[PDB]
């Protein structure tokens, strides 16, 4: 008769979810403004305005 | 030596009747060549070597080479408090270099009042035309030679304007994208090599 | 890394005593360069029966 | 699927290259499901029946 | 990014002119000497009726033909 | 060996008019080959060695080949705080991988290959380009149009609206 008998299920819960916080933690982009340019744009420019940004 | 004018006269409809004489042809291939090769980033000349002050972007090593030379060649770095100079080996497609942080020394001159003694800016030598022995694809070839084959009749007399996207503009106009070698197959086709 | 501060630049220039001004001296260097450390190592094994 | 805690590329994002797939992620709420305000009332009913 | 400065300028030299000028000026001079502005044109037509107000905001006499758009890509 | 110029004139039923030589037909055909050895990979080019250094950050080291190698010729990594050179067998396909100078090859091509489908998109995209210029952009069934706004757009491009690029993804991933 020990605690340990009722608590199994969660710290199982606890585990999963903090996995989930590992592996989202690193490996989700930290980056932001995608910026896309167009298909007519004279690549050799494109880092000129890469550049600029 | 790259393209015959009877390969575009045989690819463009007109080896029987012309439509343009040969000077134009000429006058349009050199066009033609000098359109995609600054589109991807190119030449016509092998060992283009260029001096050129290379400003470190950052200090991580930031530097980019205007002119992305050869794969293996080692580009040489002087001045910039850089009192004795250092080769590197550049990356092959890109011209995403890195200044190693490690200072192999720095000649200061700390005192002067005919110089304000502030630098010699970071300087850069290499070279270009990595295309010795001119072995560029077809990829450019055949839309050049789509290039050509749109210019040969369409002397600007018809307007022939298409529709970019969807929405038309406030102003009320007929829309944009009406471009040479753009409205044609040419950008579909030598876009294979554009990273 | 350390400094090697090259020479002294020659300042003064004993001028004539009517001039509102100096004269430029040249300039001295510091020569900013480094040095690395090596490293010095070995391995050596024995059995534990025949070491006891 | 392989994005599980604990999977081979887990926590990474998805590329698709082509044929566009249309993801839509289902709310269940599943939070009102014993009706939790007539549930109470009629609690409060039989318990102040008894004079409680 | 360190006032004056003079500099001799221009790639001339050997008289440059690499694309712009023989495309887009010809381009451009044809259309000016087939096509004046008196009448608004239609995607290789002549009309469209299209029962409301023309289409013509361009097509008119400006600058359709690839020739400002040549220029364009050299700018680039 | 891989594509017959006989296959190309009896498939796109060009056979009886000089216009297409065989110097023009060979361009077009070392065309169709290499863009099919990029939309879906296959190597096209004899064994080729490539010299390249790689680096360092990147926590785990990963390492990516701006050439992706062979299949499992091992890559010798040097210089950059490794101290001894040592081999690297890759997973084959792609070219990430996992931890400075390197020098490897890539050039697989001994045994005749390019399986039924991929000709089959080659074929079409020949039988675009040999009666499919740059000029007189198209519409629908391969007419013109009066669009009073615009034109329909992106129909004169090759390989795209005839063929090879959906008829080559069944090799893609």
């Amino acid at each position: 008769n020990t605690p340990l008998q009722a608590i199994g299920v969660p710290v199982a819960l606890y585990d999963a979810l903090m996995a989930r916080a590992i592996d989202s933690a690193d490996g989700t982009p930290n980056s932001k403004w995608l910026v896309t340019a167009s298909r007519d744009l004279d690549d050799g420019q494109a880092k000129e305005v890469k550049e600029g940004i | 030596t790259l393209l015959p004018l009877q390969t575009i006269r045989e690819h463009a409809k007109c080896d029987d009747n012309p439509r343009v004489t040969d000077d134009l042809l000429k006058l349009y291939r050199e066009a033609a060549f000098e359109a995609a090769e600054l589109y991807t980033g190119l030449s016509f000349t092998p060992e283009k070597t260029i001096v050129e002050p290379i400003r470190l972007k950052g200090r991580r090593g930031k530097i980019i080479l205007s002119a992305t030379p050869i794969a293996g060649r080692p580009v040489v770095f002087y001045g910039g408090g850089l009192g004795s100079p250092l080769e590197l080996i550049p990356r092959p497609g890109s011209n995403v270099l890195f200044f190693p942080y490690g200072s192999p020394d720095r000649f200061q001159t700390w005192g002067d009042c005919h110089t304000c003694d502030v630098e010699s800016q970071l300087m850069a030598t290499y070279v270009t035309g990595r295309r010795c022995e001119n072995s560029v694809p077809a990829g450019i070839i055949i839309g050049i030679l789509k290039l050509i084959a749109w210019n040969i009749n369409n002397p600007g007399d018809e307007v022939m304007s298409v529709r970019n996207t969807l929405n038309a503009n406030a102003q009320g106009l007929i829309g944009g994208t009406n471009n040479g070698a753009v409205i044609s197959g040419a950008q579909d086709e030598w876009f294979r090599y554009r990273r | 890394t350390y400094m090697k501060i090259a020479d002294y630049g020659q300042l003064g220039e004993y001028t004539c005593d009517a001039k509102c001004d100096a004269e430029f001296g040249e300039p001295g260097n510091i020569r900013h360069l480094e040095g690395k450390t090596y490293d010095y190592r070995g391995v050596f094994c024995f059995n534990r029966k025949n070491l006891q | 699927e392989e994005t599980k805690p604990g999977g081979d590329n887990g926590g990474e994002i998805i590329f698709i290259a082509g044929t566009d797939v249309k993801v839509q992620e289902m709310k269940n709420d599943l939070s009102d499901i014993h009706s939790k305000v007539p549930l109470d009332d009629q609690a409060r009913t039989i318990a102040g029946n008894f004079g409680i």
